[PDB]
RNA sequence: CUGACUGGGGCCUGUAGAGCACUGAUAGGGCUAGGGGGCCCACCAGCCUACCAAACCCUGUCAAACUCCGAAGGGUCCCAG
RNA sequence: CGCCUCCUAAAAGGUAACGGAGGCGCCCAAAGGUCCCCUCAGGCGGGACGGAAAUCCGCCGGAGAGCGCAAGGGUAGAAGG
RNA sequence: UCCCCCGUGCCCAUAGCGGCGUGGAACCACCCGUUCCCAUUCCGAACACGGAAGUGAAACGCGCCAGCGCCGAUGGUACUGGGCGGGCGACCGCCUGGGAGAGUAGGUCGGUGCGGGGGA
RNA sequence: GCGGGGUGGAGCAGCCUGGUAGCUCGUCGGGCUCAUAACCCGAAGGUCGUCGGUUCAAAUCCGGCCCCCGCAACCA
């Protein structure tokens, strides 16, 4: 659980890698390797405990992530259920939020088909 | 509602009474070593031997062998010859076990 | 009209067969028993069915020690 | 109807109903009670139609105490059977009562409601009765 | 005995300000660490596992002791268990080995807890006892990456010679247990 | 203790990511730990790490006060 | 006794006559029983082994 | 002395008197002649404890507080006997001796 | 002279009666997990129950195979007629 | 249809009916001998996966547990582990 | 012979639960260590050893309180050996000897034997 | 009285030997056809008549009760 309570994927350019961290994608990953200074194409098991403490303090800092990440999109979702809006109902009844249509699809937000 | 102590004290006492024969008990404190040669059938302590009574020194092992031989001396004058080792809750061992090897040396039997 | 009942077991003839006062010899049977109803005292053993038998030639005694429960003890002549 | 809900055993031998009543004397609910004078199996289908009587004459109101139960198992071997091949099969439960038990007792009601209640539920049982109301008697009890 | 550092804190800073914050007429009134017993209740070794040695393994490096088996006391259907299967470890840290592991734990591993937003203030005995759960066993130091391969937590118990769970929650914070609330 | 079945004690030296070293007792002499008590958020103080937002919604807007009145 | 719990003797391994009847459960014991025993032709204890009965 | 008519016995309900007297430790000299207790306020089906009576001086209970002493009770019905008699009863199961117990 | 029977003395016993401490039964009331029902909700709970009711407590009871108790008697040994 | 346990059995023992109720026709190489330790069920509270019940901690708990199998007697001052 | 403590029995809850109070000179205990004997299905917790800085906090000992637990009369009664009456019965009475249980009044926060250590 | 059964909607296994509910049909979804039957490809549904008990655990072993099948009910 290094960076940042992840532990992020050995072997791999230390770019992608941190793209396996919950906040962090391509683009955030692109960040921080000039922000500390550090070769997007060197692999994480090749990387020096000088660039791994400088992109973790880094990181945990201007970012974020995991368990509070997932916890604000919890309490958004939360408040719009609890108003009592239609981003809300959607929530509640687990049907899509973003006005697609539900007389076919929408596969993701119900789960498989109950036939019938 | 009871303890191991006193389960063990008794367990292992209900055993020697009903062989019968005269009991050398054995209490061991912290600093200190009694012994008693009592008759249960009378409810009778005919014999005593103690480190308290007897002004002894340092180590307690070596204490125990002397208060042994001072309670076997002091039996053989009444009399009494053999007896049975009452070692209580205490584990034949060390101090206890001391104690029997000088009332044995001192011409104890058991 | 039948009965699953019908059955029952030879009596055992258990019970005290020596009381207090009675004088007895080495090896008399003083009390037969289930369990320890008496317990084995003064100069009295017990069997491996907890059978209560003189140890010596004597008189019978019972004591009742309360908690400890109830005993048979022979008093040597 | 009254009955008891399980048992350890299913059938009971028969007893004897010597002597007065070994308790439940005295009046210990109501105002008014329903002595029994003589001994007697009471089957819980009396109970229950000396109960029903009372409530009838009640409408609404009143409250009615019934202080015995009946837990004794009644036997009867079939019809035109002979003797032996076991004991018989139950048929119904009744109350063991002997001389002196309150077996009802009324609450809440007016004095000639309750007499003539306890009168009637009277009729229903297979034995003398005597009407009883609270004593100090049964106070100090 | 070793001098550590919690042990050394208990008697300088943690000793004399329960004497004052509850007022103590004798030495030993005082609220003392009884033990620590720490319990991995797996049985998920029943069966499947009869090789759980590298969680004894895992658990000896963690505590520096090595752990006693549980077994089933009784025979189970829902659990497929049988009696006395062997489904559990058992250590009980006392003295120096009980301070060195809470120091550990205190300074190093509930730190390295998952959004570890402080021990749970209501965990409480109520007789003067704290008991906590972690659910990973890579949060002790000892153990890398490398030498695990399935996650298994544990209970912890800490025993203390309080009456009261107030003078527990007292003894405990001032040696050092973050609280939520 | 048993001998030959417990694993040995050492002084030990843990490494934080702050550079704090913590003088302790271990199986290993040395560790490295990406995390302690002195610089751990929750301990420090309240170090807001990265959420020092203040909500911020709902009357968060203010964008803005020109319509008409 | 059954079909699986079996009778058997116990043969002094010294003078090879048999001195005990006893039983065992051959699916639990299927071993061949050694037992030391006093056997009262060699006036001594010694150890007996199992033998068909 | 229950002084008052309770609601519930408007409502058709029936006092049922639990304690008719109640147990007091108190001096020879002191003996109250009675105590008062208040029932007004009963419904169906509602209670007074030992714990609601307000004593007398030099008077002090000598039964559990938690103990009950009064309560309103539903009277007897003729519309109760239809649907009683309709409760149709399963057999006595039997509490069995044996390898059944 | 040891006999039936009788006087005294010890010891054994679990019936009559009674009791509810155990195993079960049990009426009512109290208190209170569980359901049922209604206002109320799906957003997870509330709240009221003239409903069925666990455990516990109170009043009142039932039992050959229940007994915290427990006789009158009865059995047996000793001394004596 | 023989054997074991309880009741009937009237407080010694014994006592019948096609009277009320259950069991046995095995088993254990340790479930045996001895020595040394250990003490239950259950209740409340606390503890990752963990649940009414898995394992851990605390307090209360004379025995209501356990003792291979029916029942009774017995039993932690062990016959239980 | 009187007081306190440490042992060991007896009586077998009038001796117990709970509450409060008190004791460390001595004795006991916890206590200080784990080198050595010995030990932990892990743990010097227990058992054990070597000690004597501390504390009577836990334990234990001694007192006090009747909320619970336990003991419990007298009186009456049920029942009954034996002798008699009554009813068709279920059942009911009388004499004589024995006499409960529940409950009531009340009792109880132990008594005592032997041996040691200390005190008067 | 004696023997034998009660398990998806129908009819039968599983029970004797405890842990593991199976086969045909029917049913729902989809194929082929203009459509339909047949046919092909998928899926759902039994807490085992009950109430009790033994056991770690019961469709399974044991007991009570309900229901159905078969045999018996003779000399009189
Ligand atoms: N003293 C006696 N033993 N009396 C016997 C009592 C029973 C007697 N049949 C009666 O009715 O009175
Ligand atoms: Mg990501
Ligand atoms: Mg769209
Ligand atoms: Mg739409
Ligand atoms: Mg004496
Ligand atoms: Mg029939
Ligand atoms: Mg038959
Ligand atoms: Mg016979
Ligand atoms: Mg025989
Ligand atoms: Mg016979
Ligand atoms: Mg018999
Ligand atoms: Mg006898
Ligand atoms: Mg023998
Ligand atoms: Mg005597
Ligand atoms: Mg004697
Ligand atoms: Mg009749
Ligand atoms: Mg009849
Ligand atoms: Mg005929
Ligand atoms: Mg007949
Ligand atoms: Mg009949
Ligand atoms: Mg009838
Ligand atoms: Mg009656
Ligand atoms: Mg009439
Ligand atoms: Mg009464
Ligand atoms: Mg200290
Ligand atoms: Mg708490
Ligand atoms: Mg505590
Ligand atoms: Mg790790
Ligand atoms: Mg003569
Ligand atoms: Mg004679
Ligand atoms: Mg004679
Ligand atoms: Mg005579
Ligand atoms: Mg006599
Ligand atoms: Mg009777
Ligand atoms: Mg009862
Ligand atoms: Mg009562
Ligand atoms: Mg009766
Ligand atoms: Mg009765
Ligand atoms: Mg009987
Ligand atoms: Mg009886
Ligand atoms: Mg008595
Ligand atoms: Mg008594
Ligand atoms: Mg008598
Ligand atoms: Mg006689
Ligand atoms: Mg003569
Ligand atoms: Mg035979
Ligand atoms: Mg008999
Ligand atoms: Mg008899
Ligand atoms: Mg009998
Ligand atoms: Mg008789
Ligand atoms: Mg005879
Ligand atoms: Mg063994
Ligand atoms: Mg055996
Ligand atoms: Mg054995
Ligand atoms: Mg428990
Ligand atoms: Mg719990
Ligand atoms: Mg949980
Ligand atoms: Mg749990
Ligand atoms: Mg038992
Ligand atoms: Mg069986
Ligand atoms: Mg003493
Ligand atoms: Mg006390
Ligand atoms: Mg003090
Ligand atoms: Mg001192
Ligand atoms: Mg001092
Ligand atoms: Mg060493
Ligand atoms: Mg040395
Ligand atoms: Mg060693
Ligand atoms: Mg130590
Ligand atoms: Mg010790
Ligand atoms: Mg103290
Ligand atoms: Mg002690
Ligand atoms: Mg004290
Ligand atoms: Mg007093
Ligand atoms: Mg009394
Ligand atoms: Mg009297
Ligand atoms: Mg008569
Ligand atoms: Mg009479
Ligand atoms: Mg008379
Ligand atoms: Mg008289
Ligand atoms: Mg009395
Ligand atoms: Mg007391
Ligand atoms: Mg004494
Ligand atoms: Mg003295
Ligand atoms: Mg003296
Ligand atoms: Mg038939
Ligand atoms: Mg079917
Ligand atoms: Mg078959
Ligand atoms: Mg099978
Ligand atoms: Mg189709
Ligand atoms: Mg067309
Ligand atoms: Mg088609
Ligand atoms: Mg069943
Ligand atoms: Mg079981
Ligand atoms: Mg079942
Ligand atoms: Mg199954
Ligand atoms: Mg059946
Ligand atoms: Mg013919
Ligand atoms: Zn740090
Ligand atoms: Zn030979």
């Amino acid at each position: 659980a290094r960076i940042a309570g992840v532990e992020i994927p050995r072997n791999k350019r230390v770019d992608v890698a941190l793209t396996y961290i919950y906040g962090i994608g391509k683009a955030r990953a692109k960040e921080a390797l000039e922000k500390t200074g550090i070769n997007p194409a060197t692999r994480v098991k090749d990387l020096t405990e000088a660039e791994v403490v400088r992109l973790r303090e880094y990181v945990e800092n201007t970012w974020k992530l995991e368990g509070e990440l997932r916890a604000e999109v919890a309490a958004n979702i939360k408040r719009l259920m609890d108003i009592g809006c239609y981003r809300g109902l959607r929530h509640r009844r687990g049907l899509p939020v973003r006005g697609q249509r539900t007389r076919t699809n929408a596969r993701t937000r119900k789960g498989p088909r109950k036939t019938v | 509602r009871l303890t191991a102590y006193e389960r063990r004290k008794f367990r292992v006492r209900n055993r020697i009474k009903r062989t019968g024969r005269l009991r050398l008990s054995v209490f061991r404190s912290l600093k200190h070593i009694y012994a008693q040669i009592i008759d249960d059938e009378k409810g009778v302590t005919l014999v005593s031997a103690s480190s308290l009574a007897l002004k002894l020194k340092g180590n307690k092992t070596e204490v125990a062998r002397q208060v042994g031989r001072a309670l076997a001396e002091k039996a053989l004058a009444l009399g009494i010859k053999q007896v049975a080792f009452d070692r209580g809750p205490y584990k034949y061992h060390g101090r206890v076990k001391a104690l029997a090897e000088g009332a044995r040396e001192g011409g104890l039997e058991f | 009209g039948s009965t699953r009942n019908g059955r029952d077991s030879q009596a055992k003839r258990l019970g005290v067969k020596r009381y207090e006062g009675q004088v007895v010899r080495a090896g008399n049977i003083l009390v037969r028993q289930r369990g320890t109803r008496f317990k084995p005292g003064k100069n009295v053993g017990m069997g491996r069915d907890f059978t209560l038998f003189a140890l010596v030639d004597g008189v019978v005694e019972f004591q009742d020690r309360g908690r400890l429960g109830r005993y048979v003890h022979v008093r040597p002549l | 109807m009254l009955m008891p809900r399980r048992m350890k055993y299913r059938k009971q031998q028969r007893g004897r109903l010597k002597g007065a009543t070994k308790g439940g004397d005295y009046v210990a609910f109501g105002d008014y009670g329903l002595v029994a004078l003589e001994p007697a199996w009471i089957t819980a289908q009396q109970i229950e139609a000396a109960r029903v009587a009372m409530v009838r004459h009640f409408r609404r109101g009143g409250k009615i105490f019934i202080r015995i139960f009946p837990d004794k198992p009644y036997t009867k071997k079939p019809l035109e059977v002979r003797m032996g091949k076991g004991k018989g099969n139950v048929e119904g439960y009744v109350a063991v009562v002997k001389p002196g038990r309150v077996m009802f007792e009324v609450a809440g009601v007016t004095e000639e409601q309750a007499m003539e209640a306890l009168r009637i539920a009277g009729h229903k049982l297979p034995i003398k009765t005597k009407i009883v109301r609270r004593d100090a008697y049964d106070e100090a009890q | 005995p070793l001098d550590v550092a919690l042990k050394r804190k208990y008697y300088e800073e943690v000793r004399p300000e329960l004497i004052r914050r509850f007022g103590y007429q004798n030495v030993w009134e005082v609220p003392r660490l009884e033990k620590v017993v720490i319990n991995q209740g797996l049985g998920e070794a029943k069966e499947d596992a009869r090789i759980l040695e590298k969680a004894a393994q895992e658990l000896a490096l963690i505590t520096g002791q090595k752990p006693a088996v549980t077994r089933a006391k009784k025979s189970i259907s829902n659990f497929k268990l049988r009696k006395g299967m062997p489904i559990g470890l058992r250590v009980t840290l006392r003295r120096d080995r009980m301070w060195i592991f809470l120091e550990k734990l205190l300074n190093v591993a509930l730190p390295r807890i998952r959004d570890f937003r402080g021990l749970n203030p209501n965990s409480f005995d109520g007789r003067g006892n704290y008991n906590l759960g972690l659910r990973e066993q890579l949060i002790f130091p000892e153990i890398t990456y490398d030498m695990v391969d399935a996650l298994r937590g544990m209970d912890i118990a800490v025993v203390t010679t309080a009456e009261t769970d107030e003078e527990a929650r007292a003894l405990l914070e001032l040696l050092g247990f973050p609280f939520r609330k | 203790m048993k001998e030959g079945i417990h694993p040995k004690l050492v002084p030990a030296r843990i490494i934080c990511g702050c550079g704090n070293v913590i003088e302790t007792y271990s199986t290993k002499p040395e560790i490295y730990v990406e995390v302690c008590s002195k610089c751990h958020p929750f301990y420090t103080g309240q170090q807001r790490f990265v959420d020092t937002e203040g909500r911020v919604e709902r009357f968060q807007r203010r964008y803005g006060d020109s319509y008409r009145k | 006794a059954s079909e699986v719990r079996i009778k058997l003797l116990l043969e002094c391994t010294e003078c090879k006559r048999r001195n005990y009847a006893t039983e065992k459960n051959k699916r639990n014991t299927p071993n061949k029983l050694e037992l030391r025993k006093y056997c009262p032709w060699c006036r001594k204890h010694t150890v007996h082994r199992e033998v068909k009965i | 002395r229950f002084v008052g008519t309770p609601a519930g016995v408007r409502a058709g309900g029936v006092l049922q008197e639990i304690h008719r007297d109640i147990l007091v430790k108190v001096s020879p000299r002191n003996i109250p002649e009675f105590i008062e207790v208040d029932v007004s306020g009963l419904e169906i089906g509602d209670s007074l404890h030992a714990s609601d009576l307000k004593l007398p001086p030099g008077v002090e209970l000598a039964v559990s507080p938690e103990e009950t002493i009064a309560a309103v009770v539903p009277p007897e019905d003729v519309e109760k006997l239809a649907e009683e008699a309709a409760a149709e009863v399963a057999e006595p199961e039997v509490i069995k001796k044996g390898k059944e117990e």
